[PDB]
């Protein structure tokens, strides 16, 4: 439309100067107000903490279809990812990685007070097996995965009584799953979490599921649930939350 | 169907009816015929139940989007309960709060709609339509409601017909029967039966027609829903430029409204909510409700000149009368108080002063001369103005008088000097009266002289100085006729040029003895047709009366000059009197000169003198019959202040042409039946609302409650603020637009989660829906409206690219970008610091990761989150809709899960979306764009 | 020329009569705003050049507060009992006290709503009034509100500053403020100010109501004189004139809203002010034979 098809009788380019300053201005303002208010937060422990107050469960590695473990005990490249994501995931597990850890007290909170905060181990030797000291693949390739449930950290939660771990079976419970360490007892030695700042080097508690597939009944779907048994502070129940200390997966390992 | 009392003798009326035809049925009668028949002026039509004005706002516009959205999120949650057990409440949560946000748009609209409404229906009743009735011996004037069948009722010219009339007396009266019989030309009106339809006979005058010429009494036999009448059953520039914007907008809104439904079906969203996001984001950015802002804005301007006595009959008349460019205004009444006092007299070759305060004569003249007596008998015989009987002890000045203002001075200077004007009138009886006509611009009347040297018949005459000259042979010196000579004659022309030089209105008075032998006791005197000498009378003097200007209306023509709007006096008094007053008045301001005032500040010849040095004049009525159209422009082009003198009321018309022939628009005052057709040509037809005529008030665009030529500038000023007030309510409409689709765009661009969702999408439209009302509601006023150029309403945008680039991208950017700040707050006192969000778009929102970690190293489900996202979802719409406000509080200050609000070190709130606004309106204030949207910083 | 103090009925009120020519012809009363006098308040204008005409042609009284002018008495315990209703009926005894037929009053402010009062009770007394910067009508709760809420520490100077002269003219001082804000903090006590606002801050409202044509002759009390309301175009006040010109007969009332004007007109602009009252007085059949302003000069 026009001669030239536009609109730019000699507009449009004072009129693009004048939004450039204007909105270096309104840009000016507020980052100045954004970092004026940050400069008021602290940078190791949130202001307000009542939004995440119990901790919810998660495992690991993350499926790239919902929870849901699929692979074939043939096929290497089935459970390539699987094995990539636990092998990295468990490198700063091992044994020369926590050399400069501290080895705490079992059974009670670790409970420090002052500007040092050492980190307790966590011997990967408690996943018995479902580490990759044994077998470089976590069980995929002889037919029994392995899988790591994690609680979500939270700063200062220190969990009552005894955590545990309850993982049963669905799956009329023929592939018997195993969980380590012990019956999922999870250590009070951990807590409580210091922040991303303070706790350096701050390696929080596994338990390592392994879902035993026998020849009769491979290529089934075993479907898991765990939960945060044996500490009254840690939820397990809620309606709309399905991870607030839980944790539901299915496994299907094809033939 | 006839039934009427048209054949029916007068001897029936009276017993058909019960009242006798002299004096009308007393008060008690008539309020009993009253109680059992209603008012008069009933014709009730039907109305909307109100209800149905309720269902329409409901279910109406775009609140059909949002009833769709309801019922698919009531169909979802439906097949949802049925296939799952257990469902989530969220999509029957949804849905009832898009019908809560449709039932309170609907209400808004309602009580929105039903109070401009009120307000426009309260100025119907500012003006009741009265009616001169007869009852208990004396003429009492009523409403017409009041009016029954039976009693007397006395019409005149310019004057609605109460009821169906039986005219039982009738002098002239010719009725306009153009709402019935369709033809508009003046049908006569008699007392007798002449023909056997209703409809076509002469002694029967209709109901809702007027009597445009002459008097007439008839008797009520007919009351609305039974009269003739009641037994029978376009767009303003502000509102089609409104309309096109609307509609521009709505196709903006429709088109963003589909690229993000698109966009966000990109995103993974479920189509519920795709289609939501949809029908809320287009509703959100249709501009709602602005038809209504503007109603209401002009309601309110057209109620706040209404206390101002500017009393508008539409609202197309209160736009039009903020483009006024030119006032043609009439000297008497309206430029002037029309309260006059005799102050000079002249009947010999001598100016004689006249006074108050009845001792001592009042200065030093008294009943010496002959000559004073005629003059004083003239002035009494003539006048048809009488005392009302009351009041007696009052003084005879502080009186009360009905009649004209002239008349009334006349009256009582001649009660003061002489006294007993009414026995003055027994003692001559008037035998047939010419009423005063501005046509004519004499009266007229024939008495009885009791003298001894009368020859039984006695010519009474008073009217215009020059206009009474023209037909003088003699005038009277000393009671001595002698000859009308060169020598009198311009004496009589420099009495004028001094009496008129100061401002006062003069009239010439003569008479005539008519002869005996020509006129016996028994000759016919017929108002038609006129019989008498009317030519060569004997001229007896002169009087003058002053009348002030009005107190306010020199102040009203400097605010006139201010602005662009070119005043013109169009008068019927001499040009002496008429450019004495337009000096007086600041019309012809000092500097300016008229062609004769430059022929003798130099003496040369009138023909001598250049046209264009002078930029003032005043034209004579009659040398403005013989100009050519081509000729009239040539006066309204060059001069800038026009004086129309001796101008009849139908050269208004005229006039008014020859001035929108220059593109003006034009505001003219009448106050007769004669200014009708001017009334109605001129862009504003203005009436006087004390002593105008029903006529000229049906044909008016205005009412002037006060008669008073400042009322009219002030209700131009009060118009011209409605194009400031009305852009203010656009870009206040537009400037929520931008905080809403920002939360969308950044959310894509920036990957970070959601800062507002289509929930509070609809609750900031919701909240923020009212405030260009309010804002119009509390507009205090401007400052230099008055010192403005009249708009050009033909070539002049309410809506502009400044306005637009305002709303959409000054305004509107400050209030996201305080949104945003108040969720990045949220946020990041929950963990979560700014630089963390970005890129976080994807790992929030999804269901299956429940272990997302903050800035401190927590991790979090999906519902942790969430809830999180909800409250800073909250957090934003509260914020745009609490600083909204504050804004436009502030605004009419400075010039002429709720977080927000909260005092804990929340300067997260509304505070800071408030701060970036007084910060940016100071930066905008500096920088000072002279081409002025400064303001809507 | 001498001043003169009334009877002590209701308390005592100092008024100063310029003269006493009259016999029959009525004089011109005046009522000062709150914290001003009369010779802050209407000697700044009787004495303008243009004004002489008038003033030599009728009786100048000047009824000031029922504080006082020169010095300051004061009250120890205050007990301001005359408010507005008890202000304006204490007229009357000054009348009879000086042998006053009628009166043409002009008030500013309070004294407009004064002398409005006054009419109302009595409708024989008052020819014509001048009402400037007329407020018949209570603070309600919706200025009340902002009138103490934003204004608990505000000195009475700039709340009397406020109450005459507009937003932007007392943000921007032009030297009138700084004169008037003198003329307030000098001469008149503060103490007396203070009680003649309180009293002031009541206000009841006025009953006025326009007459409808034809239907409420049964109820109306709308005055019975030639009123002449004065406001300035960009004055705080506007909008109580505009409320009084309505509910006020729209056949004998008169609302002038100067253009160039602001506060008080009468300082601001004295020589339009003057034109005004003299063409209002120049109608009721008062100074006949005086000039038509404007007229070439002459
Ligand atoms: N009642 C009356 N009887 C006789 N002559 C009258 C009259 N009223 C007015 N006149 C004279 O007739 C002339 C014509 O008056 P007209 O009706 O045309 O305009 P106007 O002067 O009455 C009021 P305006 O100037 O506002 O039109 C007047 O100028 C006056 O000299
Ligand atoms: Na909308
Ligand atoms: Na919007």
């Amino acid at each position: 439309t026009g001669e030239f098809l536009g609109r730019t009788a000699k507009s449009w380019g004072l009129i693009l100067l004048f939004y450039l300053v204007f909105y270096g201005f309104l840009a000016a303002l507020f980052s100045f107000t954004m970092w004026v208010m940050l400069q008021t937060l602290n940078d190791e422990v949130p202001k307000y903490r009542d939004q995440i107050p119990s901790p919810g469960l998660m495992v690991f590695p993350k499926p790239v279809t919902a929870l849901e473990y699929t692979f074939s005990r043939s096929d290497p490249t089935s459970y390539a990812g699987y094995i990539e994501d636990l092998k990295k995931f468990l490198k700063p597990y091992t044994l020369e990685e926590q050399k400069n850890l501290t080895v705490c007290p079992d059974g009670a909170l670790f409970e420090q007070k002052g500007p040092v905060y050492v980190a307790c181990q966590f011997p990967i030797s408690l996943l018995q097996a479902c580490s990759g000291m044994n077998d470089p693949d976590f069980g995929y390739s002889q037919g029994n995965p392995c899988i790591l449930v994690k609680m979500n950290r939270i700063i200062g939660l220190k969990p009552e009584g005894v955590p545990r771990i309850d993982c049963v079976s669905k799956n009329e419970d023929i592939p018997n799953v195993a969980v380590y360490p012990h019956n999922g007892m999870i250590d009070l030695k951990y807590f409580p979490y210091y922040g991303k700042k303070l706790h350096v080097g701050y390696l929080q508690p596994l338990v390592a599921v392994q879902v035993s597939f026998a020849p009769n009944n491979t290529g089934k779907e075993v479907t898991v649930e765990c939960k945060i048994d044996g500490s009254a502070n840690l939820k397990s129940q809620d309606d709309r939350d399905k991870f607030l200390g839980r944790v539901m997966f299915k496994i299907t390992a094809r033939a | 169907v006839s039934m009427d009392d048209h054949k029916l003798s007068l001897d029936e009326l009276h017993r058909k009816y019960g009242t006798d035809l002299s004096r009308g049925l007393t008060s008690a009668r008539a309020a009993e015929i009253l109680a059992r028949d209603g008012p008069n002026a009933l014709t009730p039509p039907p109305t909307t139940p109100e209800w149905i004005k309720f269902c329409r706002q409901l279910f109406g516009g775009f609140s059909m989007l949002l009833w769709i959205g309801a019922i698919l999120c009531f169909l979802a949650y439906s097949i949802q309960a049925a296939t799952e057990e257990e469902p989530q409440n969220d999509n029957l949560y949804l849905g009832v709060v898009l019908s809560a946000v449709v039932i309170i748009t609907g209400c808004f609209s309602y009580y929105q709609e039903a109070k401009s409404s009120k307000i426009m229906e309260s100025f119907k009743n500012m003006v009741p339509q009265q009616a001169l009735v007869i009852r208990n011996g004396e003429k009492m004037s009523i409403n017409a409601e009041e009016v029954v069948v039976g009693d007397l009722v006395e019409v005149k010219g310019g004057d609605r017909i109460p009821a169906d009339l039986r005219i039982i007396s009738a002098n002239g009266c010719k009725v306009d029967n153009s709402s019935l019989t369709g033809e508009s030309e003046p049908q006569t009106r008699s007392p007798d039966f002449t023909n056997e339809n209703p409809l076509e006979t002469r002694n029967i005058a209709f109901f809702s027609t007027n009597c445009v010429e002459g008097t007439a009494r008839g008797i009520v036999v007919y009351t609305g829903d039974r009269t003739v009448m009641g037994r029978i059953a376009g767009q303003t520039p502000i509102a089609a430029e409104i309309e096109h914007f609307i509609h521009i907008i709505t196709g903006v809104a429709v088109f963003l409204g589909v690229s993000f439904f698109i966009l966000s079906l990109i995103l993974e969203y479920t189509w519920l909510e795709a289609v939501i996001f949809l029908i809320g984001i287009i509703v959100a950015n249709v501009p709602e409700g602005l038809l209504a802002t503007v109603t209401v804005c002009l309601t309110l301007t057209a109620k706040r000149m209404a206390r101002k006595n500017c009393l508008v009959k539409n609202l197309e008349a209160v736009e039009t009368l903020g483009s006024t460019s030119t006032i043609c205004s009439d000297k008497t009444g309206t430029l002037t108080q029309n309260r006059m006092t005799v102050a000079h007299m002249w009947f010999d070759n001598q100016i004689h002063e006249a006074d108050t305060t009845e001792n001592q004569s009042g200065v030093s003249f008294d009943k010496t001369s002959a000559t004073w007596l005629a003059l004083s008998r003239i002035a009494g015989l003539c006048n048809r103005a009488v005392f009302q009987a009351n009041q007696e002890n009052l003084p005879i000045l502080k009186r009360a008088v009905a009649g004209d203002a002239s008349e009334s001075a006349l009256l009582k200077c001649i009660e003061l000097c002489c006294g007993s004007v009414k026995e003055m009138r027994e003692r001559y009886a008037k035998i047939v009266e010419i009423p005063f006509n501005s046509t004519n611009k004499y009266q007229l009347s024939i008495h009885k002289n009791p003298n001894t040297s009368e020859p039984q018949h006695l010519l009474v005459m008073k009217g215009a100085p020059e206009r009474i000259l023209d037909r003088c042979s003699s005038i009277l010196l000393h009671g001595k006729e002698q000859p009308l000579d060169e020598e009198l004659k311009d004496a009589f022309q420099n009495a004028y040029l001094e009496l008129g030089g100061l401002g006062e209105r003069v009239l010439g008075f003569c008479h005539l003895f008519l002869p005996d032998e020509q006129f016996p006791e028994g000759f016919q005197f017929d108002t038609d047709d006129v019989n008498f000498p009317i030519d060569n009378l004997c001229f007896v003097g002169l009087i003058s009366m002053i009348d002030p200007p009005r107190a306010a209306v020199p102040d009203a023509v400097g605010k006139c000059r201010s602005a662009g709007i070119k005043v013109i006096m169009v008068t019927g008094d001499h040009p002496i009197t008429a450019k004495a007053i337009a000096k007086g008045v600041g019309i012809i301001s000092e500097g300016n000169e008229t062609v004769e005032d430059i022929a003798a500040r130099l003496n040369i010849p009138v023909s001598q003198v250049n046209p264009r040095d002078a930029k003032a004049c005043v034209v004579h009525g009659s040398d403005l019959k013989d100009m050519t159209s081509e000729q009239l422009d040539d006066i309204l082009k060059y001069h800038t202040e026009i004086v129309f003198a001796r101008t009849s009321p139908q050269q208004k018309l005229i006039i008014v042409e020859g001035c929108q022939r220059q593109g003006a628009i034009v505001a003219v005052t009448g106050d007769g039946v004669n200014d009708s057709p001017a009334l109605k040509k001129a862009d504003i037809g203005v009436a006087m609302g004390i002593a105008g005529s029903d006529v000229s008030k049906q044909a008016a665009d205005m009412i002037l409650l006060d008669d008073n030529f400042a009322s009219i500038v002030t209700g131009v000023e009060e118009g011209r603020l409605i194009f400031d007030n009305l852009k203010k309510s656009i870009a206040y409409t537009l400037t929520s637009n931008i905080p809403e689709i920002t939360p969308f765009l950044i959310f894509i661009i920036a990957n970070i989660p959601l800062p507002l969702g289509t929930v509070t999408i609809l609750c900031i439209d919701l909240g923020t829906d009212m405030v260009p009302a309010i804002s119009l509601a509390y507009e205090q006023a401007e400052s230099d409206i008055m010192k403005r150029q009249p708009r050009n309403p033909k070539t002049d945008k309410l809506v502009n690219e400044r306005l637009i680039s305002m709303a959409y991208g000054q305004i509107g950017m400050i209030q996201a970008l305080g949104g945003f700040f108040t969720y990045f707050v949220i946020l990041a006192e929950n963990g979560f610091l700014p630089i963390h969000l970005l890129g976080l778009r994807v790992d929030w929102d999804d269901r299956w990761i429940n272990d997302v970690e903050d800035s401190y190293g927590q991790q979090w489900t999906y519902e942790q989150r969430k809830i999180v996202e909800f409250t800073c979802h909250t957090a934003f719409f509260v914020s745009i809709v609490v600083v909204q406000w504050a804004d436009l509080v502030i605004c009419k200050t400075r010039r002429n899960r709720m977080y927000p609000l909260k005092p804990t070190w929340w300067f997260c709130a509304f505070p800071y979306s408030l701060l970036i606004f007084v910060y940016d309106k100071v930066r905008k204030l500096i920088i000072r764009r002279r081409p002025e949207k400064e303001t809507y910083y | 020329c001498q001043e003169h103090d009334i009877e002590t009925t209701h308390g005592v009120v100092h008024v100063t009569i310029r003269g006493l020519p009259k016999g029959n012809r009525p004089v011109i009363l005046t009522y000062h705003d709150i914290g001003l006098n009369h010779k802050s308040c209407f000697n700044a204008f009787f004495n303008f050049e243009d004004m002489q005409e008038i003033t030599q042609h009728f009786a100048v009284c000047h009824v000031d507060a029922p504080g006082q002018q020169e010095g300051a008495p004061s009250f120890p315990t205050g007990y301001q009992y005359p408010t507005m209703d008890e202000l304006a009926e204490m007229l009357p005894p000054v009348l009879t006290h000086l042998s006053l037929k009628s009166i043409i009053g002009i008030g500013v402010g309070a004294g407009a709503y004064i002398l409005s009062r006054f009419a109302l009770n009595h409708p024989e007394l008052v020819e014509g009034l001048v009402l400037i910067n007329v407020d018949p009508c209570a603070k309600g709760w919706i200025d009340w509100a902002a009138s103490k809420l934003s204004g608990l520490t505000t000195n009475v100077v700039d709340i009397i500053l406020a109450h005459h002269f507009g937003q932007e003219e007392l943000q921007a001082n032009l030297d009138l403020i700084q004169t008037y804000r003198m003329h307030i903090a000098q001469d008149i006590n503060q103490d007396n100010l203070q009680l003649f606002l309180n009293s002031y801050n009541g206000r009841r409202d006025l009953e006025i109501e326009r007459p409808i044509l034809g239907q409420n002759d049964n109820k109306s009390k709308t005055l019975k004189c030639s009123t002449l309301l004065v406001v300035g175009d960009n004055s705080p006040a506007v909008e109580a004139v505009v409320e009084c010109n309505s509910r006020l007969n729209p056949i004998n009332t008169t609302l002038l809203k100067m253009a160039d004007c602001g506060g008080l007109p009468q300082v601001v602009q004295p020589g339009k002010l003057t034109e005004a009252f003299k063409y209002f007085l120049q109608g009721m059949g008062y100074i006949p034979s005086a000039s038509m302003t404007r007229l070439a000069r002459s």
